């Protein structure tokens, strides 16, 4: 998949976090509904998310 | 005959309560759950949780 | 990309939820209302409504 | 200390004859 | 075959849109000769006969 | 005691209790929003909200 | 056709259309 671009392993993300410094969060300042982190999938919802 | 011969101990004393200041009671420095204090027309939240 | 005047996020959220503020839960109809509130200086699309 | 200068205008108490009244801005 | 809701929620997309360019474009469609107009894709009257 | 200028004789309540505008249990959180509104020349403190 | 990473404005917005301070 490295040279052919055949993934099929991309549903196993369930977060990503990214931070500049470990102490600024890159999505921050408000945007997503969770604003710190991405979250690829949630189970376990309540929210509606 | 021998369920006459039994032995007992009381249960282990457990408390229950709310915690000290109602610690946890509400969302603090979390995500999508932040607070809202904020004007009614602006409408721009002027709390900022990290 | 253009910068000055195109985008600021300054504790402002893309999406916002709202909760009903009257309910009503007939056997044939179900009645929600809303109070959608749309800040100063903010345009809303109501095709991104769901 | 862990911090804790937020505290008030360093003033006085305002002068008065008879102990207490109120000034206001004055 | 049964049906019922729980919570019934609206999410509301907005751009973050600069608020100079925001209020800007406030005051250009707060005017009569920029007054928003739109049509069904199937204008008609619709009747049915038996 | 200072005899002028440090109370109102107007009718004022010294206690006010905002009911809730919107709310919405989930099913770990519950959400409450509110309309605090401070009349004209009432000063509000927030060491005094609970 | 048209993809993505080329969907190029260049002009900004606002404080070209005339704008002076009190």
């Amino acid at each position: 998949p490295y040279l052919d671009g055949t993934f099929y392993l991309n549903h196993t993300f369930k977060k990503v976090s990214i931070t500049f410094d470990s102490s600024v969060s890159w999505p921050g300042n408000d945007r997503l509904l969770t604003p710190n982190e991405f979250e690829i999938k949630r189970t376990v919802d309540g929210e509606g998310y | 005959e021998i369920n006459l011969v039994q032995q007992s101990m009381p249960n282990r004393p457990n408390y229950i309560g709310f915690r000290d200041n109602f610690i946890g009671l509400m969302y603090y420095n979390s995500t999508g759950n932040m607070g809202v204090l904020a004007g009614q027309a602006s409408q721009l939240n002027a709390v900022v949780d990290l | 990309a253009p910068t000055h005047d195109v985008t600021t996020d300054r504790s402002q959220r893309l999406t916002l939820r709202f909760v009903p503020v009257d309910r009503e839960d007939n056997t044939y109809s179900y009645k929600v209302r809303y109070t959608l509130a749309v800040g100063d200086n903010r345009v809303l699309d109501m095709a991104s409504t769901y | 200390d862990i911090n804790f200068s937020s505290l008030a205008p360093r003033h006085g108490t305002r002068p008065f004859m008879g102990t207490w009244s109120d000034i206001g801005t004055s | 075959a049964s049906i019922s809701f729980t919570s019934i929620n609206l999410y509301a997309t907005f751009f973050p849109m600069a608020h100079n360019t925001a209020s800007t474009l406030e005051a250009m469609l707060r005017n009569d000769t920029n007054d928003q107009s739109f049509n069904d894709y199937l204008s008609a009257a619709n009747m049915l006969y038996p």
